[PDB]
């Protein structure tokens, strides 16, 4: 059953004084002209605030009772006006729907031809509440035109209440975001209010701040089309990506001659590598790595070696020194994933596995040839001046981890410019034309 | 959105500019998602136009004038009641009455008092940009230092213009040599200046004046001009003085006493009208003169919007000052708009590189407002140059350049202060009456063919005369109001008549 | 079409065409008298003797020569169309006025296209590509 | 703030406790001891010429 | 207090005029500017060097 | 100080081309303000950071400039079609206009050439020497008003 709101449920939205000016806000407010539900009880939805108001001189309305269960369970708002005082707590009381006669406690506190109508709001675990008190005599309807509700009650009290009820002639509305502007009379009070979302001429109204205005046309507002659907068109692919062929690869390569294989024609789900907890690291570039399942490549490069955990450093964009520039060095605008762990359970050998050895943008040189280090020709021979290139690492069972092994794999992703070729686990839909649509096509959003 | 003006009627029409009709009550209008622009497949009736869709009016076929415009020839307004739309007339259509031989001529005038309105002056206005963009705080003080001269070159671009508002100010009402003054008898022939000339009793502005100066209405600061309101109102009097009891000669070389009615004689004999024409109609001049004045204190205390150039002039500085002012409390992605916040918040390196956020911020802020000033200056000196032009040309002279000092003929004006801006009232000759008449360009006598020396030869259909071109005075065709040449032989149109010769 | 707009003038091509007409049918039948108050006819040659005086030539000149001033005229005229036809070149001082604009709004499109130092000219790359508060930087 | 304070006759509500021009910069303060109403003036400034 | 010049009562009447018998030749001199220096700044080497 | 028009137009270029130059020598936030001291103390990933408040600060600076001159040259055009105005009503004709061409009774105007302008001496006529006398509108005689041609 519901009624008219009318022009009510305007409440001072600050304790600050202004004088005579048309002020304007962005609030929780109960908007013009809505429905408000009718009553002569029941436990309601709460929502996002509450505007509540009666036609009342008994005081059978004693006040409300607010929280999750409205019982037992938590502490919950009681509110009374008892005729001595407006009495609060917030205790985890025990009563049913209605303790009242036939007609933890974290905080307590003590203060027809009439209407009282009153808001409640809590933000940031502050419940707030709002008042007025009128004679009328058309009580057979919420009255029309216009007073402002002032503040009573600001608290923190923490309580989500989702659910309230009255204690034993009221009508019950819900607070929304909207845009007003204020009328602030000579005196410091709120005489008026426009809801600018009301009609045309309250956006006018609104534009120009103020109540009234002038003969002539004045722009207000953008009007856009908005989509109807949203549409997925995604390569039809059906083979699904090698990723255990390349990470439980029975040996990875040397980091002086890394190994790299192509992924390619297939459905990538790398949410299998970024959900492992297997992995030391997982340094993502050019994109991040929630994204990945829902983006869309022309190929994929997984480079891959094992290498000593202390020069994990120059594995990185733009990197220099015997890791990057003399075994491998990812570009300065590296569009992909570092993803290694530390791989002492298999690569460490019983006391040094020197199989594994170190020495541009993803250069190699695969060449174990003397550095002839001066000028002396070393023909193949060590001596001054003349060098084996590659260094071994000691990889020993229990090595410090800066001396441990570490398998690493590299993806380097080609983005989309050629057609879909590696791409996420999304499922392609219908499609429409002539509409306005959201569309995605291979990831071009 | 349309309206007719809240005062009016609270109905309104609405316009989706470019948009076409099959989308908009189909779209962010009326079934579909739809934020604040709420529904109704149609408010009343749904019209499409070249403007775009047009929603809430009702098209009629007949072209009234233009009350509200629309754009593409349509126009809106507000009738018998509902907002009607429809195709613009330009005005009443008028086939001129033009034969060969007729020609009309006026036989009565009536004189007329129009006024005109321009800006002269901005507020002067001038900036402390270290005290705007940091507050008295040290740190933030310190990180400007490293912009140069940016804080120094608005100075000396808002000095630039400050300077110029006295210049314009100066330009337009000292025009006058020396503070002329009127006598204290007032027997300017019937005229009735009371209106316009100094009330010594108040400051000592002139009736009119007063209506006028009552119907206009930080890091920052704001300079007073250098001539006062009551220096100003001085010069408007000296001119004013100079005009009737001098005419123009006080614009050159030293004001030449001369009866006012002898005056207006000369501006007369200055538009072709002989000047017996005035002598014999003085009275008739001088009550629709003084009538005109008076129309002119019911027109501008009946309404508020008729000074709305000067009013705009206003607005605009009131709106700028209020925009930079509230640029202070925008982000420009920094963790707060109050500095100490950020101070007392962040470490000194976490703090510096959000402070220079705000710095870059409140400075690029502050270029766009004194940029906006230096055009709008420019504006203000184009007016100003032509109310001192105007000045020049028509109160301390006759200008001849029709259209130029108010329509119609004209015979002098009279400056009349106001704040930022003057008001001209233009004083011009209408010719009101006319009749038709039979007209050739020569008269044929003894063979000889004679011309008009001034004016032009008529007939009543009987009797033929000369009379000069603006009002009909009808004489004998004589040797004297004519010359000779040639013979009836070469001009087309010639007729006969008696050509006398006393 | 990409977040820009064009309007319409208020008076359309054929409004103007009537003002035109107007002005000018005004000036054949009576002068300048229509500027002043209500447009009195007067025979056109002697409009000329009008305009022929205001110049220090004596009206008589005119109509003993009025057949050759209206052939140097009509002649006159008549140039003018060949004038425009042939040479669009004269016409600069309002072409340059539509090639500005032209030329105003493309670079403004263009510049659409410009990284300014972001990872994409176009937003809704950032927006795939990047989580929050990445994209937030670009 | 920094201002001159001064005694002021804006009669604000019972709840109202600080005031505002329309640049929304403030210009008055109920003295939360003795509760009457002082107005904000800024301190003086401008050019030495 | 700046002065705005002398002042001048005219001698009107309904029937007195003044009129010249003498004049000056005068000559004054007026000036105005017309151009600027034509001036071109390479934003490729004034900003990057 | 007669010249003060055209020495003002010789000053106002001196002091933008002086401005815009010495903003070169500002930091914008950069470790230097000279290019060369960054490019030579900092590897490029460090360098492009410094560099980029430097661009950001020097192309803002001359964004100012071309701005102010853009205004400039528009007061300049206005005052260039009031000199060609008064070169074509003055010089070459007789002009009526009040104060227009020099003040008083105007005769004629001769223009001498000036460095960045133009200088017209107008020659006028002015009356002096006035002497009062007794004057009526009209003469009455055979009981008909004679009025002066
Ligand atoms: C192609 O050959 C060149 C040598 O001719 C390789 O050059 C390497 O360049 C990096 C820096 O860019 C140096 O750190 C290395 O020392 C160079 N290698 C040698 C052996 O001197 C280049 O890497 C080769 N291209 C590819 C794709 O690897
Ligand atoms: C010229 O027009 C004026 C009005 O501008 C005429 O004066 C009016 O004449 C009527 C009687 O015909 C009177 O009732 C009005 O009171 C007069 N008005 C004024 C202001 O005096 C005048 O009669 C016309 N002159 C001629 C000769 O026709
Ligand atoms: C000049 O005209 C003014 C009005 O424009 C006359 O003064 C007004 O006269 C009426 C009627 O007597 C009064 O109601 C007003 O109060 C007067 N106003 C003022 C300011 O005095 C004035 O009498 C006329 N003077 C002459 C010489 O005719
Ligand atoms: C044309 O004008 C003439 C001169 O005013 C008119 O001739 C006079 O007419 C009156 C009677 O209306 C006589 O008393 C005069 O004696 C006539 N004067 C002469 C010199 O003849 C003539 O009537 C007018 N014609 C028309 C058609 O109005
Ligand atoms: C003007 O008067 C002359 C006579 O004084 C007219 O000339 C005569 O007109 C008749 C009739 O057309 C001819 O038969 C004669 O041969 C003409 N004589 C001459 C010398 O040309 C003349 O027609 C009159 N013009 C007008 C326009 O009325
Ligand atoms: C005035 O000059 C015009 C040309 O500007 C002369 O008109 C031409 O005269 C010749 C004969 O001399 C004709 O062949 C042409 O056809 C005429 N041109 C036109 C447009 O009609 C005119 O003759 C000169 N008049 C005098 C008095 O010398
Ligand atoms: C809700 O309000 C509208 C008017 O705003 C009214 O037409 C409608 O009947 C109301 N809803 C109910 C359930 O009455
Ligand atoms: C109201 O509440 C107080 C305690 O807050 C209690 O002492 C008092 O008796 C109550 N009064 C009534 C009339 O219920
Ligand atoms: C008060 O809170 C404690 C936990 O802090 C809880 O065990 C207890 O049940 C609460 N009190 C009541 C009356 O429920
Ligand atoms: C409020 O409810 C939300 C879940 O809806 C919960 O996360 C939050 O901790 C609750 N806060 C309090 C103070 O009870
Ligand atoms: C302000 O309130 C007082 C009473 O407190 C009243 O006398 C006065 O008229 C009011 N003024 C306005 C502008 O409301
Ligand atoms: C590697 O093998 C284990 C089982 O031995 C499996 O859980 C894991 O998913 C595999 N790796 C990848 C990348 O799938
Ligand atoms: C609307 O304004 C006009 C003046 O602009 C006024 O005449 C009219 O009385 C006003 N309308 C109403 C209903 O008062
Ligand atoms: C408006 O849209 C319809 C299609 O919905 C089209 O047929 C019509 O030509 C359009 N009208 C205009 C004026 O563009
Ligand atoms: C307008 O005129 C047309 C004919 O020109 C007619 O068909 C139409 O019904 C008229 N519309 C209105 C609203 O008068
Ligand atoms: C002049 O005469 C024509 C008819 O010849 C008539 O239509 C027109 O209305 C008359 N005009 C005047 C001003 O009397
Ligand atoms: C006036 O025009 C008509 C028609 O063109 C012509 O018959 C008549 O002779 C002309 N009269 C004069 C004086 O030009
Ligand atoms: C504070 O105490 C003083 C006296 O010590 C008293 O005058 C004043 O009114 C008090 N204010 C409040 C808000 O208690
Ligand atoms: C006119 O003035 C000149 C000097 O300008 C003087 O020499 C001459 O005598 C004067 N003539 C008369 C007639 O006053
Ligand atoms: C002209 O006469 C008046 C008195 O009628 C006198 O005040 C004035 O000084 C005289 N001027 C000259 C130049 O003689």
């Amino acid at each position: 059953a519901y009624t008219n709101s009318f022009t009510r449920g305007v409440y001072y939205p600050d304790k600050v004084f202004r004088s005579s000016v048309l002020h304007s806000t962005q609030d929780l407010f109960l908007p013009f002209f809505s429905n408000v539900t009718w009553f002569h009880n029941p436990v309601l939805p709460f929502n996002d605030g509450v505007y509540f108001a009666s036609t009342e001189k008994s005081n059978i309305i004693r006040g409300w009772i607010f929280g999750t269960t409205l019982d037992s369970k938590t502490q919950s708002l009681l509110i009374v006006n008892n005729a001595t005082n407006v009495v609060i707590k917030v205790c985890e009381f025990q009563f049913c729907n209605d303790p009242f006669l036939d007609v933890n406690c974290t905080f307590e506190y003590v203060s027809f031809k009439n209407l009282r109508e009153f808001v409640f709001k809590n933000i940031d675990g502050y419940f707030k509440i709002y008042s007025k008190h009128t004679p009328i005599n058309l009580v057979r309807d919420l009255p029309q035109g216009f007073s402002a509700l002032e503040p009573l009650v600001d608290l923190p009290i923490g309580i989500n209440i989702t659910r309230f009820q009255t204690l034993l002639a009221y009508y019950v509305g819900y607070l929304q975001p909207r845009t007003f502007l204020l009328k602030y009379n000579e005196n410091g009070t709120i005489t008026d209010a426009v809801d600018c979302a009301l009609d045309p001429l309250s956006e006018t109204k609104c534009t120009l701040k103020s109540f009234t205005v002038e003969k002539g046309i004045y722009q207000t507002s953008n009007f856009r089309v908005q989509p109807t659907e949203s549409i997925v068109r995604f390569p039809n692919i059906t083979n699904l990506c090698p990723f255990g062929e390349v990470f439980n690869a029975t040996r990875f390569a040397s980091v002086y001659a890394w190994n790299r294989k192509r992924i390619s024609n297939c459905v990538a789900d790398y949410s299998v590598l970024y959900n492992s907890a297997s992995f030391s690291t997982f340094k993502c570039y050019g994109v991040s790595p929630t994204k990945l399942n829902d983006l869309c490549f022309t190929n994929v490069y997984a480079d891959s070696f094992v290498i000593r955990g202390d020069e994990v450093r120059q594995i990185a964009p733009g990197q220099t020194g015997k890791i990057a520039d003399y075994n491998y060095k990812l570009p300065d605008d590296f569009t992909g994933c570092v993803i290694a762990w530390n791989s002492n359970n298999l690569d460490s050998k019983v006391g040094g596995n020197y199989n594994y050895r170190y020495r541009k943008p993803f250069e190699r040189d695969i060449s174990t040839e003397i550095y002839q280090a001066g000028s002396k020709p070393c023909n193949g021979v060590e001596g001054f001046n003349c060098y084996f290139p590659l260094q071994s690492y000691g990889f020993q069972p229990t090595n410090g981890v800066g001396y441990q092994p570490y398998r690493v794999v590299v993806l380097s992703f080609e983005l989309l410019h050629a057609p879909a070729t590696v791409c996420g686990p999304k499922k392609s839909t219908n499609l429409v034309k002539n509409k306005c649509v959201n569309f995605n096509f291979n990831g071009l959003t | 959105v349309i309206t007719p003006g809240t005062n009016t009627s609270n109905q309104v029409a609405v316009l989706y500019q470019g948009v076409n009709c099959t989308e908009v009550p189909v779209a962010i209008h009326a079934d579909q998602l739809t934020p604040t622009w709420r529904v109704y497949s149609t408010g009343s009736n749904v019209f499409q136009t070249r403007a775009g869709c047009l929603i809430g009016a009702e098209h009629v076929n007949n072209s009234y004038e233009c009350d509200i415009p629309i754009g593409a020839g349509i126009c809106a307004s507000y009738q018998t009641q509902s907002i009607i739309a429809y195709t613009m007339s330009l005005g009443a259509e008028n086939s001129v009455a033009y034969s060969n031989n007729s020609i009309a001529i006026p036989t009565n005038f009536t004189i007329s008092v129009t006024t005109e309105i321009l800006p002269v002056s901005m507020t002067k206005t001038s900036v402390d940009c270290t005290m705007y963009i940091c507050g008295d705080s040290t740190e933030c003080s310190n990180l400007l230092l490293q912009y140069g001269s940016f804080c120094t070159q608005l100075n000396r671009a808002l000095t630039g213009i400050a300077v110029e508002q006295d210049k314009n100010t100066q330009e337009v009402f000292a025009q006058v040599k020396q503070i002329y003054k009127t006598p204290p008898i007032k027997d300017f022939g019937g005229f009735n200046f009371s209106q316009i000339l100094p009330d010594p009793s108040k400051s000592k502005r002139s009736f009119i004046e007063d209506l006028l100066f009552n119907k206009v209405t930080n890091g920052l600061t704001v300079l007073p001009p250098l001539l006062t309101d009551e220096m100003i109102a001085q010069y408007t009097s000296a001119l004013l003085a100079g005009t009737i009891t001098s005419g123009w000669t006080f614009g050159a070389g030293a004001a030449l006493q001369i009866p006012f009615a002898m005056q207006m004689a000369y501006r007369f004999n200055g538009i072709g009208v002989t000047q017996n024409v005035l002598y014999e109609n003085q009275k008739l001049i001088a009550n629709q003169f003084n009538s005109a004045i008076g129309k002119i204190q019911d027109s501008l205390s009946s309404t508020a919007s008729a000074l709305g150039k000067l009013q705009n002039v206003v607005n605009q500085n009131a709106q700028a000052l209020n925009t930079l002012v509230k640029q202070l409390s925008s982000n420009f992605g920094a963790i707060s708009s109050v500095l100490n916040d950020i101070l007392s918040r962040l470490d000194k390196v976490e703090a510096e590189v959000q402070i220079d956020r705000l710095i870059t911020g409140r400075l690029q802020s502050l270029q766009t407002y004194v940029t906006q000033q230096l055009i709008r200056a420019a504006e203000i000196r184009a007016s100003a140059n032509l109310a001192a032009t105007k000045m020049s040309e028509c109160v301390l002279g006759q200008s001849k350049r029709v259209d130029f000092c108010g329509k119609g003929y004209h015979l002098m004006s009279f400056p009349q202060s106001a704040p930022h801006g003057v008001v001209f009232l233009h004083v011009t000759y209408v010719p009101a009456q006319e009749k038709n008449f039979t007209t050739a360009p020569a008269i044929c006598h003894d063979g000889k063919a004679h011309f008009p020396r001034e004016g032009v030869f008529v007939s009543n259909g009987t009797h033929w005369f000369v009379t000069q071109r603006n009002f009909y005075e009808p004489q004998i065709i004589t040797t004297d109001n004519t010359f000779v040449s040639g013979n009836c032989d070469v001009v087309i149109g010639i007729v006969n008549n008696t050509v006398y010769d006393p | 079409f990409n977040g820009l707009t064009v309007l319409p003038p208020l008076l359309t091509d054929e409004m103007i065409a009537q003002y035109t007409s107007a002005l000018l049918a005004g000036t054949i039948t009576s002068g300048w008298t229509f500027g002043a108050g209500a447009a009195l006819q007067i025979p056109f040659a002697m409009q000329m003797a009008y305009r022929f005086n205001g110049i220090g030539v004596t009206q008589n000149v005119l109509y003993e020569n009025q057949k050759l001033i209206a052939n140097q005229f009509n002649s006159a005229i008549g140039k003018i169309q060949d004038s425009l036809s042939s040479t669009a070149s004269a016409l600069g001082k309002l072409q340059n006025v539509v090639n500005q604009n032209a030329q105003a709004l493309n670079t403004l499109v263009k510049q659409l296209s410009s990284n300014f130092g972001a990872i994409s000219s176009v937003l809704n790359d950032i927006l795939s590509r990047l989580d929050k508060v990445e994209a937030e930087v670009q | 703030g920094t201002g001159v304070l001064t005694e002021s006759n804006k009669k604000f509500l019972p709840f109202q406790q600080f005031g505002r021009d329309i640049a929304d910069t403030t210009d008055a303060v109920r003295d939360p001891q003795t509760l009457e109403i002082l107005d904000i003036t800024p301190c003086s400034f401008g050019g030495v010429s």
